RNA sequence: AUGUUUUUUUUUUUUUUGGUGAGAGG
DNA sequence: CCCTGTCTGGCGTCCTCTCACCTATGA
DNA sequence: TCATATTATTACGCCAGACAGGG
């Protein structure tokens, strides 16, 4: 039907022809009957006629002549829709220029005219005058002028000379700026400067005035001349109940304009002197000024009572706006809602639905249906029937229900398990039953809930509910790959209960020939539930290709574990039921039979698993009681031996032997050890009480308390809640964030008394704050999220590329921590991965790495796998189908289709609520070391001290995998060397971080060049030892004669030569810093390792602050360029560093503020990436230094450290998909042989595909730059306006795209969500096949 | 509350809102993210053109629901119209191109 | 075998096809 | 002329339910 | 009833982005 959607300004001529008359009269309508007024704003003539064919006045009340138009009615004759479409347009007396083109910032006749906008609007409100090609005279033409400027002017240059204001003078000059001149101008005065700040500032200038004459938007354009009048319809005039009319805000601005504009012809009529029409004049400025954005000029009008009026900009922008309140989200028929409650009978395909919203949200179907029998004949006749719902309609209604799924969706959906599409099953009742399973998906608990039900109409809509929304297909979560239809409470208690055993119940020891008769045993009274039995079983094991071998043997095992292998499909082995079955055994239970069986008896077993839970948890009678909860018998021991401990401490407190933060370290400390003490009290109380005898002597074994199955089996509760009810409900903390030194002794089953209850509501309602204020910014990061992602949908099934990301296990420092399997679990390789022994071929190089090649990966330990990563893919606007991955919640690859961008901005962004919002190196296993970025030298006693700072230092065991890594610093004491075997826990590293070492690589003896003490060091000889240290001052403390004085030291030989560096010929000075202490002082001979000098020195906003890539207050610096680095300019606002490179050219240097304690040296020689001091780093630096890799595997390892700290499981193929969409756009940096520009920044699909169809001829592309937006500027800087409309500021981005004259080739989600379209990414992904092939 | 079809607001063709109206479910922004996460095209396209907003279209699909016919002729919402006379009726220009 | 053998007004028209602000649940 | 406080604008969660209250003037 | 047309409170918290000031 149509293609892009163009925008552009309108011209006068443009607005005259949208127009059907001009709305002269601001009188609304006559208000005493109900006719509206000729000729004022409501119209007859301009618009229509308010009734259907049908003159309003008197003429034409039939269907013969429609548009006979007669004088005494001066109306129209069309439909009652009509006027919805047809604007008025107000001719204004006096020019007007727009408010969104001089108040955008930067405003767009602001960067045009080469004018302050300060200057502008003086002017432009009657308070400035301005020249415009006045002569022969001494003015520019730019240049303003003001009052007595213009009067001595105006005695002076009587002839020849013009000098205007307003809007008016302002058109004009717009009118006369050719724009082609001052592009040459411009452009050759970019050439001709080097100015960093003019070139930014004459760039942005340029830019805005060569897609001016790009498009065919004029610069007088900008000034409103015919202003254009909404709709009536679309400014309705609706009487609430009552008499009177509840009018709307836009008609009091309409009508204000209108007054005003009024007054001003007759003013102009009358001849009126000159401040009254300048007055006059301004108020209509103002007023068109309010009618279009309100409150951007000064304190915005208002009519009732104090309260703005909304203006037109403000039915566009914000929350309430048109895209974010009717076009992103509508307002739906079909659809119900109502409060959730369980019924556990259900299949997880369907959910109970209640005849009376049944009857309702199906009344066409009942009415095609009844129609079809010939029951009735009318429609009315049926309308009729089920008004009265007679016996015959609940039989047409179970006809129309059977095979028609609907969606219900729970209000808050975060992920897209939140809309999953059901089989209704009919309710006596008023409530939604709801599968319980799949309650885990929805975050539903049934304390209150509501949930909404949508029916799809037509037929692809029914087959898209059945084969990509019902609940049965959502069986694992797209985030990861972990089943989401994990049986959660009550059915893991009954599991828990029944897998178990103890050590005598009923039939203990005998022997069954199944477990139909283990059953059998259970239900007669002759056993019990667990009770430790020989059965027989018959496990299938599959084990060849696609054959199920029966396997028949003799379990030792227990009657419930046989029960409930009556309920496993074939293919499981038995040793899945075999143990005690928590929570986590159970979702591993469902996850290897969904990796086994497949999706059909996974499905069918989820149900039988959640029936016989419930039917043994019913069986089961687990209660809760008082006497559950045993208290320990040592905890009040406990207590008063640390009632003891600050006895003594507030002894030694009111004798002064220790201090204050001591004291309240040793309080703080021997709580957290009485704490733990009386949890392991409580513990061991609690895990193994039971003590049972079973023929003679007693036994223990775990125990069946009821508090302690709800604990272990992980139903509800934890280690920390059983631990509150038995144990000391340990050391609140108080508001100030600091601890407080009493705790709460007392637990919940003794009484808190009152002051440890208040303490207690100081650590809760801090959190519900902390829950109720973040949910506000984890949803905002959701649609910050999705509205950058946006557009990326799988569109290929292979880039062509051998690059992708080196995934390897994370390693902080502790226990390796997250091991490679999780990473590269359904990752397709790069390039093929060798096998670990030599140059084998194990996996080839375009292979998915479902579990099995896993395994296979490591069994070979295999080290580290190159993996293709989404933000290598080559694919120009897309994503192709291998560079993403496995499906995720699909086994298999990813469809040509699904939109990925959307799956991966939930999945980041939902965990947002479980999110937080406010010496040396000792071993811990034993292996071989290995050291990288390492150059060392060993010293006099033999210890390998290192000559680098960045040195990391890798444990790799004895197969080959990396299982430990440390970073070590400049100058360390290892106790090891390279390739050695160690001990566990033996010490291998040492350093003194207080005291900066400035240890040699050779021998000899020391001098003292340019040290010389009164004024580049000073004489501090030491008090309490007496060894006293010429201590170094730094460049500030020494006055200005000896400031150019730097304090060094240069190793010689014995003679007095210097001893050269061992492979150049330079001697090895040591240049030392600010704030030293000199420890070996003159004549003393060195070695290696010994020092020169002594040198003193997180939750939900920091995934915030990586993803809108936020700079951190003392960034890290580094080094753009490698080589030899040198010190500058003493401390003129920073000071100086510049970097000289061996081969490459030397003008780079760079103003260190000088606050910052620095790592580099005058004789180091620095690289790219290599860091000059310490702290964190910004993303861009990364980017543009180090590369694309590595920016992208920053982001990852520091939002997985978020997501890990917290407990969550995300795959990484979210956050690197992200972080495409985060470094999309780039900048060039030699233009080539193209049509772009030096700076400008142009996306990079854009110049690749432009460079790739240019480098294919013979010329010889550009060189581009990549450039990491942060998303809300990525997702607002789109080349589609709608894009960047529907999400934040909407003001900026259409002027924007109006001067510049956009066009919105779709292309995308949102644009086909606005304009009522197929989606191009989901079933819609063949009809925009077959559209771009068809054109 | 259940709603199939009865009456709407004025200066949108979409249905009210609340239960003293009888009005219909607000598809709000996240169910339609979640409708683009699978792969919805057919029931978000009737989710918002059909079910909501475009006047022709819902009239044709209810006569081809009573028929027996489930198929939506879906055009244009509405509420895009009021949103191109509202950015309209400022100075600019904005327009939908070629066939 | 036979019937101009008690005439007088005891009268012709449908149906038609709406913002603002406050509070609660999750 | 390159850092720099300082000022100005522009964000700040979805869905739902109940109730009340709505410009002054004026010969 | 039918045209006439706008004044005497302050008490967010970042976080970019543009601007006059000065070593
Ligand atoms: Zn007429
Ligand atoms: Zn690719």
């Amino acid at each position: 039907e149509f293609d892009a959607i163009k925008i552009a300004l309108a011209s006068p001529d443009m607005i005259r022809s949208w127009s059907f008359g001009e709305v002269k009269k601001p009188e609304t309508i006559n208000y005493r009957t109900f006719k509206p007024e000729r000729d004022g704003l409501f119209c007859a003539r301009i618009f229509g006629p308010v009734k259907d064919y049908e003159c309003l006045c008197g003429k034409y009340k039939r269907l013969k002549h429609r548009g006979v138009i007669c004088e005494k009615c001066g109306v129209e004759v069309t439909q009652t829709k009509v006027r919805r479409e047809r604007m008025g347009h107000i001719e204004l007396a006096s020019p007007t220029a727009h408010i969104w083109f001089l108040k955008s910032l930067p405003s767009r006749i602001g960067l045009l005219l080469d004018m302050p906008l300060r200057d502008i609007e003086r002017v432009l409100y009657f308070e400035s005058y301005v020249v415009i090609e006045g002569g022969m005279t001494n003015l520019e033409r730019q240049q303003i002028l003001t009052e007595e400027q213009y009067l001595d002017a105006l005695e002076e240059f009587g002839d020849e000379f013009d000098a205007k204001m307003g809007a008016e003078a302002i058109q004009a000059l717009l009118k006369s700026m050719d724009l082609e001149q001052e592009c040459e101008q411009l452009r050759e005065e970019l050439n001709e400067t080097n100015s960093e700040t003019k070139r930014k500032k004459l760039t942005k200038r340029i830019k805005l005035l060569e897609a001016f004459v790009q498009s065919g938007n004029k610069p007088e354009w900008m000034i409103l001349t015919v202003l254009p009048v909404l709709p009536p319809d679309l400014r309705p005039l609706v009487p609430l109940d009552g008499g009177r009319f509840a009018t709307s805000d836009l008609n009091d601005l309409y009508r204000r304009v209108i007054n005003r504009n009024n007054r001003l012809k007759r003013l102009l009529d009358l001849a009126a002197p000159d401040i009254i029409v300048r007055n006059e004049k301004r108020m209509l400025q103002e007023a068109v000024d309010a009618l279009l954005d309100n409150g951007r000029r000064g304190r915005a009008i208002t009519g009732s009572n104090k309260r703005p009026l909304k203006s037109l900009a403000d039915m566009i922008k914000g929350k309430q706006g048109r895209f974010r309140q009717n076009l992103l989200g509508k307002r739906v028929d079909y659809s119900g809602r109502s409060v959730i409650t369980v019924g556990p009978y259900l299949r997880l395909h369907q959910c109970g639905l209640p005849k009376k919203m049944a009857l309702e949200l199906f009344k066409p179907f009942i009415y095609g249906k009844l129609e079809l029998r010939g029951l009735a004949t009318t429609i009315k006749a049926a309308k009729k029937m089920v008004e009265r719902e007679e016996a015959v309609v609940w039989d047409i209604l179970d006809e129309v229900i059977r095979e028609h799924p609907v969606l219900l969706n729970r209000a808050p959906t975060l992920h897209r398990l939140g809309i999953q599409a059901f089989e209704p099953v009919l309710i006596e009742g008023k409530a939604i039953q709801l599968h319980p399973l799949v309650c885990a998906a929805y975050n539903a608990d049934f304390d209150g809930d509501q949930m909404a039900v949508h029916v799809p109409l037509t037929l692809e809509a029914q087959l898209e509910a059945r084969a990509l929304m019902m609940s049965t297909n959502n069986i694992l979560s797209p985030a990861n790959g972990e089943p989401i239809i994990v049986p959660s409470q009550d059915v893991v208690l009954g599991l828990y209960y029944m897998t178990r055993d103890c050590v005598n119940a009923k039939g203990e020891g005998m022997v069954l020939t199944g477990p139909k008769e283990a059953e059998r045993l259970y239900r007669s009274g002759l056993a019990s539930l667990h009770a430790r039995v020989k059965v027989r079983i018959t496990e299938y094991e599959k084990d060849a290709n696609g054959e199920l071998v029966a396997k028949t043997s003799l379990k030792d095992t227990t009657v419930g574990r046989a029960i409930l292998w009556m309920i496993v499909p074939k293919g499981l082995p038995y040793s899945i039921v075999n143990q005690a079955l928590g929570k986590k055994a159970i979702s591993k239970m469902l996850n290897t039979c969904y990796r086994i069986l497949g999706l059909k008896p996974t499905v069918i077993f989820a149900d039988q698993i959640m029936y016989t839970g419930f039917a043994y948890a019913a069986r089961s009678g687990a209660s809760v009681g008082i006497d559950d909860m045993v208290i320990p018998e040592k905890k009040h021991e406990i207590i008063s031996e640390a009632e003891a401990e600050v006895a003594e401490i507030q002894e030694q407190f009111q004798s002064g032997l220790v201090t204050a933060g001591e004291r309240y370290n040793k309080v703080i400390d021997i709580w957290a050890a009485a704490n733990d003490r009386v949890s392991k009290a409580m513990m061991d109380n609690l895990q193994t009480e039971t003590v049972i005898n079973r023929d003679g002597q007693e036994e223990k074994q775990v125990s069946f308390n009821s508090i302690y199955m709800m604990a272990d089996s992980g139903a509800r509760g934890s280690a920390a809640q059983i631990r509150q009810l038995a144990g000391m409900r340990g050391l609140m903390a108080k508001p100030d964030g600091s601890i407080i030194e009493t705790p709460i002794t007392a637990n919940f089953r003794e009484g808190l008394n009152v002051l440890q209850y208040f303490i207690s509501t100081h650590g809760a309602r801090k959190g519900l704050a902390d829950t109720a204020l973040k949910t506000a910014n984890s949803g905002y990061l959701t649609r910050r999220l999705v509205d950058v992602a946006q557009d990326l949908v799988v569109t290929e099934d292979d880039c062509g590329t051998h690059e992708g990301i080196m995934m390897t296990p994370v390693i902080e420092g502790g226990d390796v921590k997250e091991p490679l399997r999780d990473r590269v679990l359904g990752r397709v390789t790069a390039e093929d991965v060798l096998k670990p022994g030599t140059a084998d071929i194990l996996v080839p190089r375009n292979t998915l790495l479902h579990e099995q090649w896993c395994d296979l990966l490591e069994e070979n330990s295999v080290d580290a796998v190159k993996v293709r990563s989404v933000v290598s893919c080559d694919t120009d606007f897309g994503v192709c189908a291998h560079c993403y991955g496995r499906d995720l919640a699909r086994g298999h690859i990813i469809n040509k289709g699904e939109a990925i961008g959307v799956i991966a901005a939930q999945s980041i962004g939902e965990p947002g609520t479980q999110l937080t919002m406010r010496s040396s190196i000792q071993v811990k296993n034993k292996g071989s070391i290995k050291l990288s970025n390492v150059k060392s030298v060993v010293n006099s006693s033999g210890k390998l001290v290192i000559t680098s700072r960045n040195t990391e230092l890798k444990l790799i065991d004895e197969f080959g995998r990396t299982k430990e890594s440390y970073k070590v610093p400049y100058g360390a004491v290892l106790a090891k060397g390279d390739g050695e075997q160690v001990a566990g826990g033996e010490t291998v590293a040492n350093w003194d971080p207080h005291t900066m070492p400035v240890i040699t690589e050779v021998s000899g003896f020391v001098r003292f060049t340019d040290m010389i003490d009164g004024q580049t060091i000073t004489r501090q000889t030491d008090e309490l030892t007496g060894l006293s240290s010429l201590v170094v001052l730094d460049s500030a403390e020494r006055t200005a004669g000896g400031k150019d004085l730097r304090p060094a030291l240069k190793i010689v030989d014995a003679q007095g030569n210097d001893v050269l560096i061992p492979g150049t010929d330079m001697p090895a000075q040591y240049f030392l810093p600010g704030k030293a202490i000199v420890q070996l002082e003159d004549g003393v001979q060195i070695s290696s390792g010994d020092t020169l000098a002594r040198i003193p020195q997180g939750g939900l906003p920091r995934v915030a602050d990586l993803f809108e890539a936020r700079r951190p207050k003392e960034p890290a610096i580094l080094a753009e360029i490698s080589g030899i680095v040198s010190f500058g300019k003493e401390t003129k606002g920073k000071r100086r560093l510049v970097i000289t490179p061996v081969d490459g050219s030397d003008p780079y240097e760079e103003m260190i503020p000088k606050w910052r304690q620095l790592n580099v040296f005058e004789g180091e020689r620095v690289e790219r990436g290599d860091v000059i001091s310490d702290g964190p780093e910004a993303p861009h630096d990364i980017l543009r230094l180090r590369g694309v890799h590595a920016v992208t595997r920053y982001i990852v390892n520091e939002v997985q450290d978020v997501y890990r700290l917290q407990g969550v499981k995300i795959n990484d193929k979210h956050i690197e998909v992200i972080v495409r969409q985060m470094l999309r756009k780039a900048t060039i940096v030699n233009a080539g042989s193209s049509d772009f520009l030096e700076g400008e920044q142009v996306e990079y699909s854009r110049v690749k595909i432009a460079n790739r169809e240019l480098e294919a001829n013979g010329k010889v592309g550009a060189t581009y730059s990549r450039d990491l937006l942060g998303i809300t500027k990525a997702s607002l800087a789109t080349e589609s306006f709608i894009s960047a409309a529907s999400f934040q500021e909407t003001t900026r981005v259409l002027t924007e795209a109006a001067v510049a004259g956009k066009r919105d080739e779709l292309r995308g989600l949102k644009e086909n969500v606005i304009v009522g379209r197929l989606i191009p990414a989901g079933t819609g992904y063949a009809y925009h096949q077959d559209r771009m092939r068809r054109r | 509350h259940a709603r199939s079809t009865g009456s709407y607001s004025l200066v949108t063709q979409q249905p009210l809102g609340g239960k003293a109206q009888f009005g219909g479910q607000r598809f709000g922004e996240m169910e339609v993210w979640a409708l683009e996460a699978y792969g919805a095209a057919y029931t978000l396209q009737e989710m918002l053109t059909v079910k909501s907003d475009d006047v022709n279209g819902r009239t044709k699909m209810y006569k081809n629901i009573v028929d027996g016919n489930h198929q939506m002729e879906p055009g244009m919402p509405e509420s895009f119209n009021v949103l191109l006379k509202e950015i309209r009726s400022l100075g600019i220009n904005i327009e939908l191109e070629d066939e």
